[PDB]
């Protein structure tokens, strides 16, 4: 697989849907800023907990 | 063009306006004559762009199509990928 | 160094050395003067295992050199090879040459 | 997407656009201008052309 | 090559996939046609490597060919082991 420190997703260069996916682990590092992957739902993963 | 037959501000004046590096606005006017006036502005830029689009025109002999920049589907996808441009290179044909 | 055979056999790979050293920054080096960037996970493999072409270039010209400068039109890495479809205007978001 | 008619609005960027965007405009600016900068409307129709 | 006869994806599509310049993935596809799919995608595999694979041809004109890569038997070994390159030099036999 891969390893990624920080990027780019409120977004103009790259894609989704073909090769990338999240993962939380191995423990010890601390991402906070992943926050884009998978949709059509309610608002509910990162304003509740 | 004709007829309109050639804008001379004058309050007529006509949308397409199909000229360019136009030193006409200023140019003499000199000044507006005694009509209503409003629209005018918008009938003179909505022409005025396009009398620069259309002023391209040429210099396609030297682009390049664009293509998506961005981009979405692309209706494969499936076992070829699809992302698009930033435009940062230079297009020149020499 | 191989030739064919059914199973060529058990002993050690690699052995006990290269085993606590490198993977010896796994504990070692980055998230914290970082305050934690690295972010790890596995894959699929299909962006690199099964789609990336295009096919268009001519030839490195006929049998000469190959220095470095970066100017003008004729090229892979030239937009005559790079719309969008191969891995080329893909490839320059940035500023460099091929 | 398709730009059209019947379909609704959805963000541009995530909710850390908010968190960022409040927290640069608040802070960021403010510390370096200390209160000389000022907030100002354009006028399109005298800009455009 | 003749006949299967061209890839048009469709899912026909054929192993061989025997093209350069192809702007035909996209191109227009547009989009894949009424069949089931899934392979395809190594029909697709086998046939887009002999693409460039058979596509050498020339380049052999430049090269340089391989080394042992590695050296071990080497059959001789008894007066004369190796070792495969690393060649920066700049390959183009001019």
């Amino acid at each position: 697989g891969l390893i990624m420190m920080a990027y780019q997703a409120y977004d103009e260069t790259i894609a989704t849907g073909t090769f990338f996916y999240p993962v939380p682990v191995n423990p010890l590092f601390a991402c906070p800023e992943h926050l884009a992957s998978l949709r059509g739902m309610t608002n509910a993963r990162r304003v509740l907990a | 063009s004709n007829p309109t037959t050639f804008s001379v501000e004058a309050i007529a004046a006509y949308t397409p306006v199909a000229l360019i590096r136009l030193l006409n606005a200023s140019g003499p006017l000199q000044p507006g004559h005694r009509v209503d006036i409003a629209d005018a502005r918008s009938i003179y830029t909505v022409g005025a762009a396009a009398s620069a689009a259309r002023a391209r025109a040429n210099h396609n002999a030297n682009t390049i199509r664009r293509t998506a920049m961005f981009a979405e589907t692309d209706p494969m996808t499936w076992l070829r990928p699809t992302v698009g441009l930033r435009r940062t290179f230079n297009p020149r044909i020499i | 160094r191989g030739d064919t055979g059914q199973a060529i056999p058990i002993t050690p790979h690699h052995d006990r050395e290269w085993g606590i050293l490198s993977k010896i920054y796994y504990y070692i080096v980055i998230p914290a003067f970082s305050r934690g960037s690295c972010c790890t996970m596995g894959v699929r493999y299909d962006r690199l295992y099964p789609a990336l072409q295009a096919v268009i270039v001519p030839e490195i010209p006929a049998d000469e050199e190959a220095p470095t400068t970066p100017e003008d039109p004729r090229h892979p890495l030239h937009a005559h090879q790079l719309v969008p479809n191969s891995l080329n205007v893909y490839f320059h978001n940035a500023h460099l040459t091929v | 997407g398709d730009t059209g008619q019947a379909i609704p609005i959805t963000p541009h960027h995530d909710r850390e656009w908010g968190i960022l965007s409040k927290i640069y405009y608040y802070i960021v600016i403010p510390a370096f201008s200390r209160g000389s900068c000022c907030t100002m409307g354009v006028r399109y129709d005298r800009l455009y052309p």
